[PDB]
RNA sequence: UGCCAGCCACCGCGGUCAUACGAUUAACCCAAAUUAAUAGAUCCACGGCGUAAAGAGUGUUUAAGAAAAAAAAUCACAAUAGAGUUAAAUUAUAACUAAGCUGUAAAAAGCCCUAGUUAAAAUAAAAUAACCCACGAAAGUGACUCUAAUAAUCCUGACACACGAUAGCUAGGACCCAAACUGGGAUUAGAUACCCCACUAUGCCUAGCCCUAAACCCAAAUAGUUACAUAACAAAACUAUUCGCCAGAGUACUACUCGCAACUGCCUAAAACUCAAAGGACUUGGCGGUGCUUCACAUCCACCUAGAGGAGCCUGUUCUAUAAUCGAUAAACCCCGAUAGACCUUACCAACCCUUGCCAAUUCAGCCUAUAUACCGCCAUCUUCAGCAAACCCUAAAAAGGAACAAUAGUAAGCACAAUCAUAGCACAUAAAAACGUUAGGUCAAGGUGUAGCUUAUGGGUUGGAAAGAAAUGGGCUACA
């Protein structure tokens, strides 16, 4: 037979070792292939413990400064009048244009928000987009 | 379950209270009886001291009050 | 619970002859009759005799042929002669089988005062209808 | 518990044994009062031949006679030992058979 | 899940995002493995319980000369093989999960069981799934049909190439003799 | 030998077939020693304290200790103690009005100085907000307002100090309503209870005691961590510093001590003796005058018909009577073994008789003698119930369990049910069938047997004799027109 114990260790462990004890008289296929190209981590069993107390996760939330602008864009106009497409990999929205204009007026060295925001709005007015202006 | 321990206690208590009711005055005797021994042993305790310290009489102004028999 | 002529369910390993696996209510439906004679028909006589007779030939064949009898013994009565069929297991060396053939036929014929005919069908092992 | 506690309380001592019916001696000499009979505890039933005896310790004690058959008369002297009898309540003392006024339980040959 | 914490990239507004670099590193190794088994002429069993994709995965597998099991999974299946399938039988050399779950959102039995039987396992873990018993994981999205289709056709192709290459090297073997 | 005589260190053995007794027969093991007894050596806890024995009712400090950095912010507002106040309801007591009013499952007693309405102080208690979770050390605290006011630059700490729900005790007030006790009323075999009705100590205030709770969140304080890790169950697992507590179960919230405004009290708290257990959590059953759904189809209720219990008689039991069968005897006995006793049957009693006394042979026959709790046979019964069971497979372990169909660990031939047969074509109906077990259910008197007994007799024959009714009852038959 073999060893059906799912907890003990990786299949690699059990198999290699049972052959090592010469119980298993036939080397299995996936075994040799495995030796050749092992995976990153051994497939070993772990209890999925819950977290208590002060322990949080290691995930880093995802934010850009672009977003700190977009916040203000949606704060003014809302979602773009052009709608959206998640099928089209290159899609630029009204929002993204706004962000670009604002980046270039940032490279124009204006520190005041009113100027940056409004003049960027003038750039997009000159681009013929409809800015709804909701309070 | 643990009630089965409490049952015993409950019974033993009840069966005791009942007892102490019937036996009340017998009890009352033997209590006071020992208080009159207490007060006496107490007394002897001090008497022992005069006689041990060489004095003949109990020292001046000593009535040796009764503590144990204190009532009302 | 009817215990009549029945064979109980085991742990499931018990070998059973087709006959012993078919319970009394099954006669004339699946199972057949082990004997045949005129005696139980409407207008007929001497049923009793053929019954005693039959019984004695059951015991007789079980005793003359030890350990070699396969399934219950099939009697037929035809026009005064008996035709006794047996399923017999192969144990004995054939000489002994024919010794007992002659022995039986003669002995019975002179006992029941009517000519007896004997037939042995030999079988390698008891037929198994169920379980096993 | 904690270390200061284990210090303050010392290490545990093994408590001295409580002496039994024979009060520590291997056997006792005894004198018969009344031969009689007792009934066993529940799951099993019989009737056991017991004695009442006095011990050289001047204490009176109920004891048990082993074997079938005996002669035990008042004022007879016996020897006793500390076998407790598993059938009966509170009989902790066996009579030694074979000594003094109890001879070896007789043989039927 | 708690065991995805390393494979993740980060939370975008509450939705979690896998690391695609890691996806490629992993998937490479997975596909390589798949292939090397196919070439060595052994059974491959795809498995998913997921309904949307059932058809795909059979339609994929039937075309690979590989087997799918997309259905209710009878209990003792791999563990008690000879009783369920037949008097003596060969078992999947490699099991490949396109979803790691059952429709009740527990881990599919086949995971515990493959792992129980010394079968290697290649499957797509998702942010909720538990990777730890799977031999070769690929972290990635199981749910969106572009993703299922992608993984399907990829394992399909790895299989096909292994089989072709097998045939070829056999012909060369035959010329050399 | 038959729960007797007796044996055992613990579990236990003896109730007719004892490897446990007593004695043989074989063995085992020690061996000039061998057993028994009694003392030792050895033997708890560097383990624990939610459910098992164990975190004290609460806080502070002394004694004694332990120590990187951060470690006082605010009530989402109900600590406490004062002083003042009242919205709802209720009650006195008047004015009318009607005879009832109250009260239960149903009533009774009770009150008509009652009831409805309209007025109205005191006393007591604080709807909603509260699906909130604050304040206090804990007990506790939630109507309103104002006064005073919530220790410690914050570690642990007592037998010291100060508090401590209810109930209770002492003195004085209060008294709407509630209410131990008690008296009526029902219920009941009884009802010192549950239900009803009154009414009291008492809950209320002021002052003084008493110091107990399932004072329990059964989870000690102060810093930490979520690493390692599932006995079970419950509130998931653990470090470090401390103090407090636990050495089988009863006995025992007990006996004696000590101290206390207690003197049927509180606190502290043993031993003799008895037992081989006592405990915690779980597992399948079974059970439930628990809850919920769904049924009963001759079936519980409601309903329909025809009868039993009364009368005469038939016949079976049970009792008395007899010298004079046995068996059945809740459902599952009682026109039952009997589809069958004048002799016979026949097993019974009374007398007489016969001893290889049916057979081919046998120190052998023959036995309706004791075991149905040794049995095979045949059956009853749950049951017109759906389950039983090998072979496997799974379960951070398994005593056992193992399904969900947009399916979650089950597969499995077998025996049951179902299906088919029979009731001369269908169909339904009836018949049959109906496992595994259960009731040590029935039967050694159908027959056969294991164990025991009888052998000039518990064996075998001949002749007679039994089966009477004071009653009591089961089932029938025939009536009452
Ligand atoms: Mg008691
Ligand atoms: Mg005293
Ligand atoms: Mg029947
Ligand atoms: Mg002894
Ligand atoms: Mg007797
Ligand atoms: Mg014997
Ligand atoms: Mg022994
Ligand atoms: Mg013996
Ligand atoms: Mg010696
Ligand atoms: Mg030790
Ligand atoms: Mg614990
Ligand atoms: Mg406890
Ligand atoms: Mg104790
Ligand atoms: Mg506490
Ligand atoms: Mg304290
Ligand atoms: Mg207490
Ligand atoms: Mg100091
Ligand atoms: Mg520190
Ligand atoms: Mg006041
Ligand atoms: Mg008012
Ligand atoms: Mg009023
Ligand atoms: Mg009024
Ligand atoms: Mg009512
Ligand atoms: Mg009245
Ligand atoms: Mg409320
Ligand atoms: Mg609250
Ligand atoms: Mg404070
Ligand atoms: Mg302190
Ligand atoms: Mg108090
Ligand atoms: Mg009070
Ligand atoms: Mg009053
Ligand atoms: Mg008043
Ligand atoms: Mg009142
Ligand atoms: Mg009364
Ligand atoms: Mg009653
Ligand atoms: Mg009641
Ligand atoms: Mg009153
Ligand atoms: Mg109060
Ligand atoms: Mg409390
Ligand atoms: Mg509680
Ligand atoms: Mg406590
Ligand atoms: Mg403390
Ligand atoms: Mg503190
Ligand atoms: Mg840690
Ligand atoms: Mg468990
Ligand atoms: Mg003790
Ligand atoms: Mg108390
Ligand atoms: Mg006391
Ligand atoms: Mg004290
Ligand atoms: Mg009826
Ligand atoms: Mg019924
Ligand atoms: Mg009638
Ligand atoms: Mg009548
Ligand atoms: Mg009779
Ligand atoms: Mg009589
Ligand atoms: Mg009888
Ligand atoms: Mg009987
Ligand atoms: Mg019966
Ligand atoms: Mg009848
Ligand atoms: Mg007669
Ligand atoms: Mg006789
Ligand atoms: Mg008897
Ligand atoms: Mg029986
Ligand atoms: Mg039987
Ligand atoms: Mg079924
Ligand atoms: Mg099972
Ligand atoms: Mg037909
Ligand atoms: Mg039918
Ligand atoms: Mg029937
Ligand atoms: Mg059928
Ligand atoms: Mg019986
Ligand atoms: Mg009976
Ligand atoms: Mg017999
Ligand atoms: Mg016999
Ligand atoms: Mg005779
Ligand atoms: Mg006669
Ligand atoms: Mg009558
Ligand atoms: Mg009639």
């Amino acid at each position: 037979a073999g060893s059906r114990l799912e907890t003990v260790g990786s299949i690699f462990s059990r198999t290699r070792d049972l052959i090592r004890a010469g119980v298993l008289k036939e080397k299995p296929l996936w075994l040799d292939i495995y030796n050749a190209f092992p995976p990153l981590r051994e497939p070993v069993f772990r209890r999925p413990r819950l977290r208590y107390g002060k322990a949080k996760a290691a995930v880093q939330d995802i934010f850009y400064h672009e977003d700190r602008i977009r916040a203000k864009f949606y704060s003014a106009y809302g979602s773009g009048p052009k709608a959206f497409d998640l099928f089209n990999p290159n899609f630029k929205s009204t929002c993204q244009r706004f962000v670009e204009k604002y980046i270039e007026l940032q490279r124009l060295g204006e520190t005041d928000e009113e100027k940056l925001f409004v003049e960027a709005g003038k750039a997009l007015l000159a681009e013929g987009v409809t800015l709804r202006r909701v309070g | 379950k643990n009630i089965l321990k409490i049952r015993r206690r409950k019974m033993n208590h009840h069966k005791y209270r009942k007892l102490v009711k019937r036996t009340r005055f017998l009890r009352r005797k033997v209590r006071e009886g020992r208080l009159r021994q207490k007060q006496v042993k107490f007394e002897r305790d001090l008497k022992r001291i005069w006689q041990k310290a060489g004095l003949k009489e109990a020292p001046a102004g000593w009535q040796t009050p009764k503590i144990y028999l204190k009532n009302q | 619970k009817n215990r009549a002529a029945r064979v109980r369910v085991s742990k499931g390993d018990k070998p059973v002859t087709y006959e012993e696996a078919h319970a009394p209510h099954y006669i004339a439906h699946r199972k057949g009759w082990l004997s045949l004679h005129t005696g139980n028909l409407d207008g007929e006589d001497h049923a009793a005799e053929r019954t005693v007779e039959d019984v004695f030939l059951r015991k007789f064949m079980l005793g003359t042929f030890p350990g070699c009898l396969a399934d219950q013994l099939v009697l037929k009565r035809r026009a005064n002669q008996l035709e006794i069929c047996a399923l017999v297991l192969r144990q004995l060396p054939p000489h002994k089988f024919y010794f007992l053939v002659g022995y039986s036929e003669t002995l019975l014929s002179h006992f029941y005062k009517c000519p007896v005919h004997l037939h042995l069908q030999t079988v390698p092992s008891k037929v198994v209808y169920k379980y096993i | 518990a904690t270390l200061n506690q284990m210090h303050r309380l010392g290490p545990p001592k093994h408590p001295p044994g409580k002496m039994g019916p024979t009060a520590g001696r291997p056997q006792l000499k005894g004198v018969v009062l009344r031969t009689f009979i007792r009934k066993p505890k529940k799951p099993n039933s019989a009737n056991r031949k017991c004695c009442r005896v006095r011990l050289s310790t001047g204490r009176e004690a109920v004891c048990f006679i082993p074997g079938e058959g005996h002669s035990l008369q008042e004022h007879h002297v016996v020897l006793v030992q500390g076998g407790r009898t598993q059938d009966l309540p509170g009989v902790k003392l066996t009579v030694v058979r074979g000594k003094y006024d109890c001879g070896h339980v007789q043989k039927k040959k | 899940h708690r065991f995805m914490e390393p494979y993740l990239f980060g939370s975008r507004l509450g939705q979690d995002i896998i690391d695609l670099e890691q996806t490629a590193a992993h998937l490479q190794l997975a596909l390589n493995f798949t292939a090397h088994v196919a070439y060595r002429e052994g059974i491959i069993l795809f498995v998913s319980r997921h309904r949307q994709f059932a058809h795909l995965i059979e339609t994929t597998a039937r075309d690979c000369g590989e087997y799918a099991h997309t259905r209710y999974f009878k209990g003792g299946l791999l563990t008690n093989a000879p009783l369920l399938l037949g008097p003596g039988v060969r078992l999947p050399d490699l099991i490949i999960f396109l979803h790691t779950l059952n429709n009740v959102f527990e881990p599919h039995v086949a995971v515990r069981d493959a792992a129980k039987m010394n079968i290697p396992t290649v499957g797509i873990v998702d942010t909720n799934c538990n990777p730890a018993l799977i031999t070769y994981p690929v972290p990635g999205n199981d749910d969106s049909p572009p993703a299922v289709r992608l993984f399907c056709r990829l394992f399909q192709v790895a299989i096909s190439r292994a089989k072709e290459k097998r045939r070829q090297v056999e012909a060369l073997y035959r010329l050399q003799g």
